RNA sequence: GCGUGAGCGAAAGUUUGAAAAGCACUUUGGAAAGAGAGUGACAUAGACCUGAAGUCGUGACAAUAAUGGAAGUACCUCCAUUUCGCCAAAACCAGCCUCUACUGAGCAAGAACGAGGUCAUGGUUUUGGCGGAAAUGGGGUGCCCCCACCCGUCUUGAAACACGGACCAAG
RNA sequence: GUCAAAACUUAUGGGCUCACGAACAAUGGAUGACGCUCAAGCCCAAUUAGUGCCCAUUAUUCCUUUGGUAAGGGCGAGAAAGUGUAGCCCUUCCGAUGUAGAUGUGGCGUGGAGGUAAGGACGAAGCUGAUGGCGUGAGCCUCAGAUGGACCAGCCUCUAGUGCAGAUCU
RNA sequence: GUUGGUUUUACCCUACUUAGCUGGAAAUUGCGAGAAAAAAAAAAUUUUUUAAAAUUUUUUUUUUUUUUACUUGGUACGAAAAAAA
RNA sequence: CGAAUCGCCACUUCUCUCGGCGCCAAGUACCUUCAUAUUCACAAGA
RNA sequence: GGUAUCGUGAGGGUAGUACGAGGUACUCCCAUGCCGUGCCUCUGGUUUCUGGAGUUUGUCGAACGGCAAGUGCUCCGACGCUAUCGCACGGUGGUUAGCCAGUCCCAAGACCAGAUGCCCA
């Protein structure tokens, strides 16, 4: 006898019914806090590693640089476009209603369509003309009265700005809409944060901050109808085995006289929703145009960019704000991953640690990439024939 | 003859192909799609299904037939693209627009009103199975018959 | 339009007696609407009854709990299950009667201010329990068994009560009028009637 | 036809029609064929009398483990009968049924008066309702409530995790 | 108490009981289920209360059938001296389950024959049938075929290669 | 005691495992009607404000088009004009 | 579209341990319509 | 009534575990093992990019360029996939370790009068 192969609380292992990785539960509201947003949609870019000086009493690495992998997650600001209130009921939370923003970016209204550009594009057209009228202004006014009254939960309906993402590979132009809960103070305080913020952008740096952790939720990378050996980790059978090796030899017994829900079976692996915890935020990163010397740490002064030399493979440059957080993040490159405020206690000696990066890595992913910089590669090879066949042309002109 | 007499002999064209040597089950599927359709949209469905642009919704004679996305049109997941059966159907619909034309009727107002692929007497052939056995192979040719009134 | 519903108030009724009487009336076609199922009582200490329920919850299909017996934790869902166990739940006669019952935790605003609330004297707690024996109020045990809304309902029950009580003295001037108006109605022209009212006690 | 062989050894009714009069000609099709037309009393008599079951296609229709039993009811009935009698209700008579004595307040105790019920009891009509339809009956389909373990089998014992059992026809 | 007919949870009965309680260790789960606790448990007694009810293929009674080698009467359409039929008629009484098996049957039905009687191209047999009708039943009969195309039912007697869901039957 | 000595079939049903589709609240019907809804409106239970004047006309407000603050290409408020209430 | 249903209400419609009214004149005065709808028959009316 | 979007969350699943060292004999630390959920920056493995090179025999008259050897063979080899062979992560509350709730996973046949967008011939 050995332990069971696989966690039964991650089950059924079925395809997620979404891809945007929506938060399942927001961290519990704390009135003592000032109001804030609790999550932020971001696009996985790729990974690198960083050097860091761990300064953790105990261990053999205190005061010693350690190479942590990091995931880079491009994070163009989300736009709030509507508030949502929930009222508690004996049967469970009910939306009171939502107040949509007076205006909606097309990328958002793209979301209500399968073919926006061959549509009449009438989405939020009556709201636009009605929220304008005093009749619809008083109606919007009444919804907020209902929030301030009957609500227990205020939530912004934010979305991603894919227009601003300018990624060439994330093909979506429908915005990634999602309610983002406002934990904070009294419901009027949450309404007020909610409505002042009701058509504004929301950068991650406001929601998060460095060294703080974030729970991540994104659908994990899809593997199709995976077999039982890859899906559950069961031992494959000895070579001599007949019908085939890669099987659970015994999927049941005489009784109960049927396969139980607990025996492992071939089927969908990957592309499951996951909430992974306590991912330290090694740096929030401002957009490359605004703060070009990303990845230029105090100890590595060369002006530099968070994106590797070949760009991120399959993704390309991170043109925007980026969250850089320790370790792996579930989901393939360029998937949209919601990442919430931590729901764990976060009073751990580790979790509270400030993270001063000593060296973001920027070598090519693609090959081994022994250069941190496109300038430095040229500084190795120096001029070569592509230039001499270039330099000569310039002289002739 | 025809299972159902046309409502108005002068206004309808009949067509038929006995002992059609296409599978009954595929032709059963292929002709039933057409049963209410206007002849031009039925000429069309076949020209399109002959291009793998649309599918014939297999319905009764599904079996462990494969899922397609072109079957959404028909309300179900299974669908299929007979070619031998789609061509015989066009070739029987040519037969009726010809029959419809001679009656002075206009083929492009004409509507399919009755399609009925009966299964025909079957042709024997032989397997040669494992340990010295000889099980049957049998084609299942269909009798397809139809008529198409034009509205008055 | 509303149908001839009768909204039984289930506070401080024995669970299974009220469930038995209600389950019978549903068969006789009554369209009952149980309320305050949170307030149903059960004989014994809560520990007796938590253990009875946790022995219930302990029962699931190993092959696939997903399709197993379902262990609803709402006092109302617990009362519906209790009341479907008392009626022909597989024949349509009983599957029908069970849908004619609407349990609620507390008394919901649609069901309040709709009409008087009935009671089942045969299922009264004082009628049944020996008064000094311990008893389990139902919504209290089931709070410990997983019902998450035990405090949501109490906040609601507090509100309908404080609200119903505010309206009870909003109308005190009104009820006081008819009391005064009706007492002086006897003094009115109803003379011979005043003697036909004395007989019969009016 | 089979087997080296000795030997084994079928199936098949040309029973279209009186006659071939066996579908000329037109029309589409590469054709097979189809649509008309024609023959014949009939071609759903077309190389074929009849034309079952089972199976399938189709149209229309009722619908929502199976089957099954009982009883109703909904709808339908190319069915039957009856009426121009059928459904009811009340009454009457009969039947039938139900609902003192002793003791020292009790019984181990006996009838009476009165009233009720009833035709799925018998005889006496009465009175109304219905009358191309009505009406009763049957049939069909569905539902409702209820009842209901697959049959044959050997066996002490079969629903058996015992055997035989896909369908139908002829035998 | 509900499921479940009946105490719409009867008693104007007694005790007892707090945790279980209600004739013949391992798939989760069984007083039958729920649930019951001044019981919806147990012992006892009861029947509206010091002034019962529910359910049988049982009983009784009524109707009908069948059997009796049971008891009698009788001999507008009928009244037959009769084992048995569409029973000669009426009356009363008792019986009715049933495997193996036995027996009865003016019992059913099939191919053929001796008879009789009749039918059929104005449509025989066969086949089809929300065609009804009759019979306890095997079945018969009628209707309708927008089925068929030429044979044939009745009745008494004779006959048999005579009745099929089951043989791993052909 | 020793040695040598064919390990057949799922393509059915269910279980299960993923994967789809579609119905459905008299769980497909009835029209058989039950909401964890509200019981002139909104803002600070009561008070004040939101078409008017004789169906049409006029006035006001809001939105769209043209000529600073938001991550920085594209949307907002600026203005002015037109249309709708 | 013919339907089955047959008390209502801001006097119950709070809580915690004879609700009012309605039932044939808006009222206790019977002014006052009712037939043949011909003695039951879904109330032919809500 | 369509279509679409955001959610609700009854119900069901459910998981973290162990060891050691430190520190002072609880707290508090710090590593690891197992388990689990991922991920692929790095490192390893994997090459049908038959990428680039080398190379053998046959062959294209030859060089070049190939080609055949069922990927000829050897070297290096990105993308990708993947390894406790790399790496990240593994949270609470309430009741009597259990247990329940939560977090976590599926979640309206739990038929959501939840919200919302658009059109409602
Ligand atoms: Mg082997
Ligand atoms: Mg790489
Ligand atoms: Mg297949
Ligand atoms: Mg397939
Ligand atoms: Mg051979
Ligand atoms: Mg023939
Ligand atoms: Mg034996
Ligand atoms: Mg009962
Ligand atoms: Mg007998
Ligand atoms: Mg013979
Ligand atoms: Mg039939
Ligand atoms: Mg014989
Ligand atoms: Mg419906
Ligand atoms: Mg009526």
């Amino acid at each position: 006898e050995h332990p069971r192969h696989g966690h039964l609380g991650f089950l059924p292992r079925k395809r997620s019914r979404q891809i945007r990785g929506r938060v399942r539960s927001f961290p519990k509201d704390d009135p003592s806090q000032k109001p804030h947003l609790t999550s932020f949609m971001v696009f996985k870019a790729g990974m690198t590693h960083i050097v860091r000086d761990v300064d953790r009493p105990g261990s053999k690495v205190n005061k010693k640089e350690v190479v942590e992998p990091v995931t880079i997650l491009e994070a163009p600001p989300m736009v709030v476009v509507g508030i949502v209130g929930y009222r508690q009921t004996p049967v469970g939370h009910k939306t009171i209603g939502t107040v949509w923003a007076h205006h909606t970016s097309v990328e958002f209204r793209r979301r209500f369509y399968k073919n926006w550009k061959q549509s009449a594009q009438l989405a939020f057209t009556k709201r636009k003309q009605f929220a304008r009228t005093t009749e619809g202004r008083l109606a919007e006014a009444r919804t907020l009265k209902a929030f301030a009254k009957k609500a227990d939960i205020i939530r912004v309906v934010a979305h991603t700005q894919l227009r601003k993402l300018r990624n060439n590979r994330v093909g979506v132009k429908k915005a990634h809409v999602s309610e983002i809960q406002i934990n904070g103070g009294t419901i009027a305080e949450k309404i007020e944060l909610a409505k002042s913020l009701l058509e504004k952008e929301v950068r991650i740096d406001s929601i998060f901050q460095q060294s703080e952790t974030c729970d991540v939720c994104a659908v994990t990378k899809g593997h199709g109808f995976t077999g039982v050996v890859k899906r559950w980790g069961v031992a494959c059978l000895p070579r001599k085995t007949h019908r085939g090796l890669r099987k659970v030899a015994c999927i049941g017994a005489w009784h109960p006289a049927r396969v139980m829900y607990t025996v492992a079976r071939a089927g969908q692996h990957g592309y499951h929703h996951r909430t992974h915890l306590n991912k330290k935020i090694y740096q929030l990163g401002r957009a490359v145009s605004m703060e070009p010397n990303q990845a230029t740490t105090t100890y590595d002064l060369t002006a530099k960019s968070i994106t590797p030399m070949g760009g991120f493979v399959g993704y390309g440059t991170v043109r925007n704000d980026y969250i850089m957080l320790k370790g792996s993040v579930a989901g393939p490159r360029r998937r949209v991953i919601t990442l919430r405020r931590p729901m764990a206690p976060q009073t751990s000696r580790k979790l509270t640690e400030q993270i001063t990066l000593k060296f973001i890595d920027t070598s090519s992913k693609i090959g081994h990439g022994r250069f941190q910089t496109k300038k430095e590669k040229s500084q190795w090879f120096g001029p070569l024939k592509k230039d001499r066949i270039r330099r000569e042309e310039r002289l002739r002109k | 003859h025809y299972s159902r007499k046309p409502q108005v002999s002068s206004k309808s064209a009949k067509a038929k192909v006995s002992d059609l040597r296409c599978h009954f089950k595929n032709t059963f599927e292929t002709a039933n799609v057409i049963n209410g359709m206007p002849l031009r949209k039925a000429q069309q469905l076949y020209r399109q299904v002959l291009a793998k642009t649309r599918c014939i919704p297999f319905k009764r004679y599904n079996g462990k037939i494969g899922r397609t996305a072109q079957a959404k049109e028909w309300g179900q997941t299974k669908g299929r693209w007979p070619r031998k059966s789609v061509v015989a159907m066009l070739s029987l619909l040519k037969n009726a627009e010809a029959n419809a034309i001679e009656k002075g009727l206009d083929p492009n107002k004409m509507v399919i009103k009755h399609v009925q692929v009966d299964q025909a007497a079957r042709m024997r052939r032989r397997t040669y199975r494992a340990h010295g056995r000889i099980t049957p192979y049998m084609c299942s040719p269909c009798h397809v018959q139809l008529f198409m009134t034009q509205p008055q | 339009h509303r149908p001839e519903i009768i909204v039984v108030d289930l506070k401080d009724h024995v669970l299974g007696r009220a469930a038995a009487i209600v389950a019978k009336q549903l068969l006789l076609g009554k369209k009952i609407t149980a309320v305050r199922c949170e307030q149903l009582t059960i004989a014994g200490t809560e520990i007796r009854n938590k253990i009875k329920y946790l022995q219930f919850l302990r029962k699931r299909k190993l092959s696939n709990p997903k399709l197993g017996p379902f262990h609803h934790r709402s006092p109302s869902d617990i009362f519906l299950r209790t009341v479907r166990s008392m009626l022909p739940r597989y024949t349509k006669r009983g599957q029908k009667a069970l849908r004619q019952l609407v349990a609620y935790e507390g008394i919901p605003t649609n069901v309040v201010r709709t009409g008087g609330r009935v009671v089942i004297p045969k299922a009264q707690r004082h009628y049944c329990y020996r008064s000094e024996r311990p008893y389990t109020v139902l919504g209290n045990m089931c709070k410990h068994v997983g019902w998450k809304y035990s405090d949501v309902v109490k906040k609601l029950e507090t509100a309908r009560v404080e609200k119903a009580a505010r309206h009870h003295k909003k109308t005190e001037k009104l009820r006081a009028a008819w009391k005064s108006a009706r007492k002086e109605a006897l003094s009115k022209v109803s003379k011979n009637n005043l003697e036909v009212l004395k007989k019969f006690g009016y």
